[PDB]
Formats: C-alpha cells, sequence, structure tokens
RNA sequence: GCCUGGCGGCCGUAGCGCGGUGGUCCCACCUGACCCCAUGCCGAACUCAGAAGUGAAACGCCGUAGCGCCGAUGGUAGUGUGGGGUCUCCCCAUGCGAGAGUAGGGAACUGCCAGGCA
RNA sequence: ACUUACCAACCCGAUGCAAACUGCGAAUACCGGAGAAUGUUAUCACGGGAGACACACGGCGGGUGCUAACGUCCGUCGUGAAGAGGGAAACAACCCAGACCGCCAGCUAAGGUCCCAAAGUCAUGGUUAAGUGGGAAACGAUGUGGGAAGGCCCAGAC
RNA sequence: UCCUCCUAAAGAGUAACGGAGGAGCACGAAGGUUGGCUAAUCCUGGUCGGACAUCAGGAGGUUAGUGCAAUGGCAUAAGCC
RNA sequence: GCUCAACGGAUAAAAGGUACUCCGGGGAUAACAGGCUGAUACCGCCCAAGAGUUCAUAUCGACGGCGGUGUUUGGCACCU
C-alpha cells in the first residue's frame, strides 16, 4: 500500500520532533493540492493552516498542484504563522522526499520568514 | 474517643519480627498487659496483624 | 513402553505432585478407570495394565491410554558416592494426581469394563476406581 | 561437563512508581528495550533508561502495541 | 418435572462453601436472562439421585426457592474430581 | 446537520472475513515525461507537467457476528497469618483470590483544523 | 498406466505434560509517598575496641539423593549455640515460656485429673471389643454404628 | 577467569563435583548520518532446470534476520540496500 | 611488553620417593566396629497370563504391584 508505504516512512519524523515538543510544519502532497498546516506541540490541535483548496489561494493560481502552487501556499502558511505569533517551527515532511514541489513550499516558508 | 482496650494473652518468643514490631506498635510488653489505644483504623489493623495473641476489649 | 520419542533436555528437575488433576472426565471412551491416589506411573505399570486389559476384554473393544510418561527418572549405580552429577535416566514415569482417569475402554458391556479394570488397576501402585462417561 | 554460570549483572526497576528522582538517575537498568523511553527519560547505550529532568516516575503503556513506556512528571 | 427445593446462601467464598458442603449440601447460582445473578444452596443428596437421570440435563427444572419458582435449566454442573459427588452447579434461566 | 482530507487521543467492545454503496468537491487509480529528480534493468517506485476517463482496484461509509476481541456472578485452584492431621500431602479459622469456562457484550468512541453540499 | 488388510505430513475437532514453554496471573515480598498511635533513637554517620568467617536442628520453598538418612547444598523464619523453668517417660534443636533477689501467697500456658503422681475414678450423647487405644501397606472379609437410594414382596418374595 | 538460561521461592542477590551452552574475538566498514526497502516457507506458471539456483504471480505473516552462545530486545526497525 | 589461564597474579627461575621414616594436629577426615537409611540383598504377600493331558492357585508362576527384616553390597560421616 502506497499511503501505508508513506506513514511509516513518515514515523521517525514525527515520534522524534513529538519527543522534542517543536511546532511542526506538517505538508501533506497529492497529486492536484498540497496541504500545509502549523500544528502545537501537544500534536492534536492546529494552529495555521493553507493549502490549495481555499478559494483565497486557488483563485489566483493556474493549476494547484505544481511547484507555484505549493510556493503559494508556503508563502501563506509563513505569513498567517508570523501574523499568529509562531516564528519558530520545524518542518515535517511528512513521509515525502524534500524534493520537488515540498521543497518549494518549504523555501518559500523560508523566505517569507518562518525560521527552520 | 472510643479508646478499645487491648490486652496480650501469649507469649512473643517464637513469633515473626513483624509480629513482634507490631505489638511493639501496640505497646504491649508482657503477657497480660491491658494497654488501651483509640480506635482507628490504623489500630484495628495492627490488633488484625496479631489477633492470635491479642484479646482485645470494647 | 511408552517414552517421549524425543526430548529437549535429559534430565528434570524432580519437582512435587500436588493439587488435582486435569484430565477429569471420560472424554474419548464410554468407561474410565480413574486414580485415587496420587503416585506416580512408570512406563512398564502403564503397559502392564495394558497388557492385563487387552487380554481380559479380548481384541474386541477400543483402549485409549489417556496419561503418558514424559518425566525422566534418574538413578545413581550401585557402590557410587554421592555428588559427581546427577544420575542416569533409568525409567520414566507420569506423576498422577487425584482425578486423572488413567485408561478408557469403549465398545464393550460395563461388566466386562469392570473385569479388566479390576485386572489392570492391581498392576498400578495406586487405588483406583471406575467411572463411566457422564453426560455434562 | 557443567558447573559454569555468569557473575549476576543486577539488571532490574531501581526506581519505582511515584519516586522522585534526580535528573541523570538510572530508572530500569534491563536488557532489551522491555521498558521505552517516554517523556525526559532517556535510553543509554545499553538500553538503560536514565532520567533526563527532575520530577516522579511514571509507568505507562502507551501505543499500537501495548509498549511500557515509562515518563517523568516535572517536580 | 423436577423440583429442586433451594434456599437462598447469605453467606459465599471458600470458607462459606466449603462449610456448606461438609452440611452435606452444596452452591450453586441461577443466572440468565435480566435478572440479578442469585446464589443458592441446594441439599445434596436429592440432587445427586436426581442427576443419575439424563432427563436433569436436557428437561426444563423448577427451582423453588423463597417460595417462589423458577423454571432453568442445568447449564453446566463442577462435579468433586474423585468422588461421586457435585461441587456446583450453573443453572440458567429458561 | 451530511460527506471528504490532514494531524492527534485511544490501542482489537477498535481487527479480520462476507455483502452493498460513493465520486459535484475531496481522494485514489489515471494522462504524459524533453525538462527538476529516479531506476544496481524499467517514469513499476520516486519525481515533475497535467485532467481526458473510471470509481474496477484502492480508500471511506453502511450492513452482516463466521471468527478474532471484551467479559461478569458463582464455584474452583493457589496463598499471607494462626492452628491441626493419617503429615513426599492435605484440613481448619481467617484475610486476599485467580486462570480457564458460562450468561452476555460486541462489528468502536472522540478532539482540533480545512474543504464540498444542504 | 492398473489394484491395495500398511504407514503417515499439513489442516480441523477433542485430551494431557514442561525448571531451561507463556497469547494469562495471584497471595506474599520489595521499593516509594502520606497519615495516627506506640517504641528508653529503636535510625544514620563518624571514631575507639572487638569477636567471628566449623554451625546444628525444626517449619515452609527447592536442588541433589531413592520426595533414603540425625544425608548434602541453598532461600526464609524459629529455637539451640549463648536460655534456665513446665510439658513430650528419659530427650540441645519439638510444644509452652524467656530465670535481678526473697516468700511453707494467688491466677494461668502447653500439658493434664484411677494409683505411682498435683488435680474430674465429672456431666450429657454416641462409637470399638480389637487391650484397638498403645507400630506397619497393597489386598482380603455376611465384624459393627450411621446415611441416601434401588430390585423383588402377603395376585405370597428370600 | 569471563558471558547466557534454569535452579532462584513474581525487586536485587543466592549454593552444590546441580542441569544446559558459549568466550579469550571480528569489523576502517560490519562504525556515523542521510534517503529508501521488508522476511522464512509453501502453492501455481515458466528454456536448459532437477526436491531445492533465476523470473512472474498468489498464500503467509517475521515461523526470518541480527558477524559468533543463550536470553531479553528490534518494524519508528536494532534487519536489508 | 604476561594461556602471570591455579585468570586478585606467592619466585625472573622448581619434579618425584619413603614400608627407614619423623614431628604437630584431627574423630573437623578414611580403613574396623557401632549408629542413621534401606537403594541393593534376603524373606513374605497381592493380581493372575500361562505351564501342569483337562484344570490359573497339587506344584510352579510371566508382565506388574505392596510390605517386612537389619542377615549382604552400599550411602552418610554422628562416636572413638
Amino acid at each position: 500500500d502506497k499511503k501505508s508505504a508513506r506513514i511509516r516512512r513518515a514515523t521517525r519524523a514525527r515520534r522524534k520532533l513529538q519527543e522534542l515538543g517543536a511546532t511542526r510544519l506538517v505538508v501533506h502532497r497529492t497529486p492536484r493540492h498540497i496541504y500545509a498546516q502549523v500544528i502545537a506541540p501537544n500534536g492534536s490541535e492546529v494552529l495555521v493552516a493553507a493549502s490549495t483548496v481555499e478559494k483565497a489561494i486557488a483563485e489566483q493560481l493556474k493549476y494547484t498542484g505544481n511547484k507555484d502552487a505549493a510556493a503559494a501556499v508556503g508563502k501563506a502558511v509563513a505569513e498567517r504563522a508570523l501574523e499568529k505569533g509562531i516564528k519558530d517551527v520545524s518542518f515535517d515532511r511528512s513521509g515525502f522526499q524534500y524534493h520537488g514541489r515540498v521543497q518549494a513550499l518549504a523555501d518559500a516558508a523560508r523566505e517569507a520568514g518562518l525560521q527552520f | 474517643a472510643k479508646t478499645i482496650k487491648i490486652t496480650q494473652t501469649r507469649s512473643a518468643i517464637g513469633r515473626l519480627p513483624k509480629h513482634k514490631a507490631t505489638l511493639l506498635g501496640l505497646g504491649l510488653r508482657r503477657i497480660g498487659h491491658t494497654v488501651e489505644r483509640e480506635d482507628t483504623p490504623a489500630i484495628r489493623g495492627m490488633i488484625n496483624a496479631v489477633s492470635f495473641m491479642v484479646k482485645v476489649e470494647e | 513402553m511408552l517414552q517421549p520419542k524425543r526430548t529437549k533436555f535429559r534430565k528434570m528437575h524432580k519437582g512435587r505432585n500436588r493439587g488435582l488433576a486435569q484430565g477429569t472426565d471420560v472424554s474419548f471412551g464410554s468407561f474410565g478407570l480413574k486414580a485415587v491416589g496420587r503416585g506416580r506411573l512408570t512406563a512398564r505399570q502403564i503397559e502392564a495394565a495394558r497388557r492385563a486389559m487387552t487380554r481380559a476384554v479380548k481384541r474386541q473393544g477400543k483402549i485409549w491410554i489417556r496419561v503418558f510418561p514424559d518425566k525422566p527418572i534418574t538413578e545413581k549405580p550401585l557402590a557410587v558416592r554421592m555428588g559427581k552429577g546427577k544420575g542416569n535416566v533409568e525409567y520414566w514415569v507420569a506423576l498422577i494426581q487425584p482425578g486423572k482417569v488413567l485408561y478408557e475402554m469403549d465398545g464393550v458391556p460395563e461388566e466386562l469394563a469392570r473385569e479388566a479394570f479390576k485386572l489392570a488397576a492391581a498392576k498400578l501402585p495406586i487405588k483406583t476406581t471406575f467411572v463411566t462417561k457422564t453426560v455434562m | 561437563r557443567n558447573g559454569r554460570d555468569s557473575e549476576a549483572k543486577r539488571l532490574g526497576v531501581k526506581r519505582f512508581g511515584g519516586e522522585s528522582v534526580l535528573a541523570g538517575s538510572i530508572i530500569v537498568r534491563q536488557r532489551g528495550t522491555k521498558f521505552h523511553a517516554g517523556a525526559n527519560v532517556g535510553c543509554g547505550r545499553d538500553h538503560t533508561l536514565f532520567a533526563k529532568a527532575d520530577g516522579k516516575v511514571k509507568f505507562e503503556v502507551k501505543g499500537p502495541k501495548n509498549r511500557k513506556f515509562i515518563s517523568i512528571e516535572a517536580e | 418435572m423436577f423440583t429442586i427445593n433451594a434456599e437462598v446462601r447469605k453467606e459465599q467464598g471458600k470458607g462459606a462453601s466449603r462449610r456448606l458442603r461438609a452440611a452435606n449440601k452444596f452452591p450453586a447460582i441461577i443466572y440468565g436472562g435480566k435478572e440479578a445473578p442469585l446464589a443458592i444452596e441446594l441439599d445434596h443428596d436429592k440432587v445427586m439421585n436426581m442427576q443419575a437421570k439424563a432427563e436433569f440435563y436436557s428437561e426444563v427444572l423448577t427451582i423453588v426457592v423463597d417460595g417462589k419458582e423458577i423454571k432453568v435449566k442445568a447449564q453446566d454442573v463442577q462435579r468433586h474430581p474423585y468422588k461421586p459427588k457435585l461441587q456446583h452447579i450453573d443453572f440458567v434461566r429458561a
């Protein structure tokens, strides 16, 4: 199973970040969307979330689900997270390779001020 | 303030160290030593522990 | 003589024989020879008793030996001192408690089961009794 | 042919539940991870679990495999 | 068709049960349905000669306790290991 | 309110199996690959650019107990203390009291956020 | 390729066994925290002086032995050692009990009350006739007291 | 002399010429980290090819593996690249 | 830089005989005898397959079972 293989790739860094107790920026890449949400150190409650399924992001994009869309989402999460006093997170790539548009999303979150 | 009265009725010679400690907890020194104590479940547990060698009266 | 085909360790500790038994109902057959005494049973006593039964109720019937030895008993030879290791495995016993159905029998009348179980209970060291297959 | 055994290694639980510890204190000297490390507990190289912060020892059972964690409550 | 006169056990545990079997009785319980389980003591000899029949384990029994009647069925009997006597009987309501 | 996605609590009353259903959005399969990147061969996987087509598989949801799972009451085993016997084993008073089995329960419950529909 | 009273893997149902098996799991013990009463600080640390490092039996849990030994080796508790007194005839270690001294005073524990020998030849209801009591098993037997049933039976049973 | 299990009485420790086994090393990668992956065995199909060498699919679930004993661990892998 | 492996390592460096023997000790520890035990030994009994022309029990009694004795071979190391 592809989804289950991804989750067991995620698990080590997930449990390590729950062990350190850092607020994590969980990404989620789908073939036509990217999702990004900032989660509290208790793991239960979210703080900030942006994604391409929001029409505030989706209307200003050509196609949700490429590197431009993901850069838009990273910029959005960094902006909202700085508006809510969150400065220093840890990036949870959530089982994907840090390569494509998760790299675009995280680089875009680092340009717009979010410290990781 | 019920003050149950406790009497030692057997010797404490061949006894376990826990039971001699309990008789020292109750304050009993020799056979036929009537000693009055408060009636609380801690004291009652001590009387229960050595009930074969204390006659209690209330 | 009965003996396990292949053990895991050759010498077992003595240990004790306490409490009651597990095999208690006549399970497979219809009549049963149930232990009352404690004791232990060598493989020679089980074989002796089984030959007494098989002779007694001739080659009709069907007999189940519900106990199996599987416990090795070691002895030291004669004129050997104490110490210098554990002895050697001489025979194999089954440990019996009160309640074990030692044997079962089916396919005979009850009066032959009485007869074979009398004939074979005189080859065993434990006090024994006769039971039937009770329904629940 | 026999007659040998190793020296006894003195494993086990050194600090039990609710027992106040200093930082650095060994909680369970053990052999695999029979007990796993929880919050404020570290696992040493020989799977010795030691108190990484001060507090109270908390034995718990977590996760999908029913593992036996050992946390430390800050106290 | 069997009527088994019973009493209610005011005492239980291994002390009280072993005291109850030396007095030629044995404990039992009636559970099942929606009601609470009912601890019951039974005379021994009546139930032993009664269960020598086969119909004891198949037919609906009637247990008379405190002048009532509970139509039960004999669920499961603990027997003594090496003696012809009974330890305990579970009766499911019917 | 209903549905879907993410991250958790919880860790089988939560999992399996059999049957039914879902795609506007979401998700999955999918379409293509010269590029970013990749295969000890292969765009199968990973990755990228997309959205024609289908919900077949997958996944979710709804049923169904064939099984797994939970599980009393009672009794039994054991046992701390004191006493007793016919004493390699048991009994008595007393305190604790299972495992297995039975009746039964049972196809989860829930928090935060986000999107679609009414 | 054709037949077969023989054996039998795996799977399923039922039955047991395990110190070096565990999908379960006590009592107890141990560690930690709080609280009351009691205890001549009984606790810990430091310093002066040791002695001792042959243990024995008895209960409980075991290894070894033959579930042999007044055997041997452990764990734990008691006593002896180093503890007299009363009891078990006599009997370190078993049961009761811990001796500062005195008394021709009382009450008791274990154990006992016919005589040696202190105290019931006590009271009520049973049992055994074997001197059982006051050694010893498998097994044998119309010994004898009790209990629950059952077959036949004054259309006459044994 | 040292390691592992049992004895060992559910904390630790615990004896016997008690029951069973091992060590007196290996490794510059078999260490560090990052990224990824998941076994045994059996069934079916398939050139030489066979009970068993490779391929493909299914069942299965870690019965596998862990440089070397045994025990405890290990999927977030401590296993494999 | 040590199989100092007798692994808390006496030396850098070490095998035997003694019935020609000797001294200090020990019943802490053997040989005899006693004691405890009874595996073994001896004696007895229980079941009865069978042998005995038939017929288990005149006489024997397989496979097994339960005791007694303290007569063997032992075990222990309590007395010396």
